Formats: C-alpha cells, sequence, structure tokens
C-alpha cells in the first residue's frame, strides 16, 4: 500500500528446509512446507538443515543485527553507529530466544507493544512465583502443552529478560 | 542457486556465511545503506 | 494493469478516510472515561 | 559482475 501511493527496504530471512516449493536456477519465476511472502523486497534463505521443523535462520539474524551495530555513520546524526529497534508483540519461544539473543547485545532496546501474548506478561511483570503465577494466566494451553522443565525454561527465561529493564521499553 | 523470482530477488544465505561480507555486496550491489532498521518478531 | 492500480490506490484512499472517521468519534469525546475506570 | 559476487558467496 505504501509503495503504491525512497522506496520501503524489507528483508524476510527464513530456512531453505521451511520453504514447501524448491526452485533452482538465469532467473527464474514461479506462481504460488512452509508458504512464504511474496511481496518483501528481499528474501534470505538459511542454509543449516534440509526440510527441518525447527528454524535455524535466527542465529545468522542475530548476528546481522550485532554487526549492524557496530558500524560507521557519520552524516547520520547518530555517535558513529546506526540505531537499532527490536519489535516483539508476539510471544513464544522463537519471540523469547530472539529477545534474549537481542538483550545480551547493549544496542538492541527492545519495545513491546500490548497484545495478548508472552510479550504482554513481560510488560506485565514490569519474585520467580510471581512470574510464574502469570505466565499461567496468560495462555492456558501454551502453558499446559509446555512440559515442566520446558515452563522453567520459559521461567528462566522471563527472569533474565526482566533482568535488565534499562533496554526495554512498552507501550 | 539463488533466483529473482517475479510474481525483487532472493538470495540464499549459508549459515557459515560472514555477515560483514554479505552486508557489503548487499550494500554495495542492491541499495543504499539504512540510516535506521527494525526487526520484528 | 494501470485501472488495477488506480483502483488499489482509491482503495487506500479508502482506508484511510474509514481511519479518519473512525478516530474522529474516539477523539470526539473530552473526557477520558477509560483512565477514571482504570483509577 | 552481480553473477559473479552471487557465486562468490554461494
Amino acid at each position: 500500500d505504501n509503495t503504491i501511493s525512497e522506496n520501503i527496504v524489507a528483508i524476510g530471512i527464513a530456512a531453505w528446509g521451511m520453504v514447501s516449493n524448491r526452485d533452482t536456477l538465469f532467473s527464474a519465476q514461479y506462481i504460488m512446507l512452509y508458504i512464504l511472502d511474496n511481496n518483501h523486497t528481499h528474501l534470505l534463505l538459511v542454509d543449516n538443515g534440509c526440510h527441518g521443523h525447527p528454524t535455524v535462520e535466527a542465529k545468522l539474524r542475530n548476528q546481522l543485527e550485532k554487526y549492524i551495530s557496530e558500524r560507521t555513520s557519520q552524516d547520520s546524526n547518530y555517535g558513529g553507529k546506526i540505531p537499532i529497534v527490536c519489535f516483539a508483540q508476539g510471544g513464544g519461544r522463537e519471540t523469547l530466544k530472539a529477545i534474549n539473543t537481542s538483550v545480551k547485545s547493549k544496542i538492541p532496546c527492545v519495545v513491546v507493544e500490548g497484545s495478548g501474548q508472552i510479550a504482554d506478561v513481560i510488560a506485565s511483570l514490569v519474585t520467580s512465583s510471581m512470574v510464574k503465577e502469570k505466565l499461567v494466566r496468560f495462555l492456558p494451553r501454551t502453558v499446559s502443552r509446555l512440559p515442566e522443565e520446558e515452563i522453567e525454561s520459559w521461567i528462566k527465561w522471563l527472569k533474565e529478560i526482566l533482568e535488565s529493564s534499562h533496554l526495554l521499553t512498552v507501550i | 542457486a539463488f533466483g529473482d523470482i517475479q510474481f525483487g530477488k532472493y538470495l540464499r544465505l549459508s549459515c557459515d556465511t560472514d555477515s560483514e561480507t554479505l552486508y557489503e555486496l548487499l550494500t554495495q550491489h542492491w541499495h543504499l545503506k539504512t540510516p535506521n532498521l527494525v526487526i520484528s518478531v | 494493469n494501470e485501472d488495477n492500480e488506480t483502483l488499489a490506490w482509491e482503495g487506500v484512499m479508502k482506508e484511510n478516510y474509514l481511519v479518519k472517521i473512525n478516530t474522529k468519534a474516539n477523539d470526539n469525546s473530552e473526557e477520558m472515561r477509560h483512565r477514571f475506570r482504570q483509577l | 559482475d552481480l553473477v559473479n559476487f552471487i557465486q562468490a558467496n554461494f
């Protein structure tokens, strides 16, 4: 919609295995085990695993973001570095892993919204028993499905994220 | 093998590929640098 | 093609107008009863 | 060219 109305730059990073259809190629064009958007200008595919449900592109994404943090920008109004912002409106294992990886670095000051998800629980939180109780009230199906060890790991991740409130902001 | 699917261009990136090299190639070949960026999860 | 592009642009303007009219009603009220209820 | 750069990246 915006481009129909300087061009916007969108990069979508995913895993090759997750792609349902594989095309090999001069230029090759196709018309539309996970579907992929055809609207983003740029797309990247990882080469870690084939036909694997788990996604390994998160590590490459985090490495790219960290490198972007350590960059020079003189014409910009910043102090040489390029500002970075992370959005985590959704909730889940992948979202929390990305949050932890980003917050491990200082630059990725995370900003989150109020939509119903684990991010909402994180916003509400900003000890262990209270966090666990809040997580239980967040999603009954998600907490029930998660094993006890998985729930403990989730609570540990939430505590780690809350351990650094300086870099976290919530609308 | 990379391909310019039309229905933009997409190129597969190896997990072991260096971030610096791919970023430099992308900036030099495709478009200008970004004064700001946001990553959404 | 071109006609479809013009229609898509018109739909974008329609979405903008719908957003504007929707926010007009919300902004009309000068009292923030939500804040009072939260308090 | 672009093709050579893509091949090198691969």
